[PDB]
């Protein structure tokens, strides 16, 4: 069973990986394959929290709204369209925010 | 009530609800945050405690969305600063608090 700040962990370092490509022209291959595996990751943030770390139904459905951007950036690193990998991902980073916002008011959290 | 599913945070209402559109002040987070216990401020007015089954069973759910709508002194009105579909969708976070 992992700890809400390990499975936030889980999920900072593929973040930032993730967030040094969005703002490329690029189509690498291997960085496109670097995408899918840190949007993976991420995914499997949220799953694991929904497995161990029980709140309430909304702290849940936040959670998924990560997952939703975060398939999403898979989708689009496969398509290569990279348009759609940094809107998705200006996305996904308001989703983490709105549960940082909510959950933990009154600390300053990245991202 | 129709609750919302989980999509695109540009049409969620926990965008709204985390102050999308608002000033600070007039956010729900920053009254209502910290998981909707309150925030120190939130209490400093009244605020109730939206985790608390004691607090979730003194309303209907009509009253949620009447409330939202109305305001209701410190707590500001929001009728006319969010659809009536998003105030509905907000009236399901508040219910959803308290579900475990
Ligand atoms: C609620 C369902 C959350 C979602 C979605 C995301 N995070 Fe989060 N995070 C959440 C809480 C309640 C906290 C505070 C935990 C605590 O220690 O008190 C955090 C914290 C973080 C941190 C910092 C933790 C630390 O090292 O001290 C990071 C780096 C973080 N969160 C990252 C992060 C990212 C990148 C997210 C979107 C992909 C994300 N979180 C979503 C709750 C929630
Ligand atoms: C501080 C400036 C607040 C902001 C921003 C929001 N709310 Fe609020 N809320 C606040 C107070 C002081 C109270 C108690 C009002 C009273 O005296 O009775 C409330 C209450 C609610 C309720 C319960 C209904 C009621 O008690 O009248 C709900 C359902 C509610 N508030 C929802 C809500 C929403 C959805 C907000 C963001 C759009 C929001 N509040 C912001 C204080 C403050």
């Amino acid at each position: 069973a992992a700890t809400q700040q390990e499975i936030m962990k889980n999920m900072w370092d593929p973040f930032q990986s993730m967030r040094a490509v969005t703002g490329l022209m690029e189509l690498t291959s291997g960085q496109c394959t670097q995408l899918s595996k840190d949007a993976a990751a991420i995914l499997a943030g949220v799953k694991e929290s929904h497995d161990s770390i029980s709140v309430d139904k909304n702290y849940k459905v936040l959670n998924d709204e990560v997952a939703y951007h975060a398939a999403n950036i898979d989708a689009a690193a496969k398509a290569n369209d990279l348009e759609e990998v940094q809107v998705q991902f200006r996305r996904m980073t308001i989703a983490c925010r709105n549960c940082h916002k909510i959950y933990k008011t009154e600390q300053r959290l990245v991202p | 009530l129709n609750e919302h599913t989980a999509g695109d945070t540009t049409k969620s209402p926990y965008t709204i609800y985390a102050g999308l559109g608002f000033a600070v002040q007039e956010s729900c987070y920053y009254c209502h945050g910290n998981g909707g216990k309150g925030t120190t401020e939130g209490l400093i007015f009244g605020v109730p405690d939206f985790t608390s089954t004691e607090f979730q069973s003194s309303m209907t759910d009509k009253q949620i969305i009447d409330h939202i709508n109305k305001g209701k002194g410190k707590m500001p009105s929001y009728q006319g600063k969010m659809s009536p579909e998003m105030i509905e969708k907000m009236a399901g976070v508040v219910r959803n608090f308290a579900v475990k």
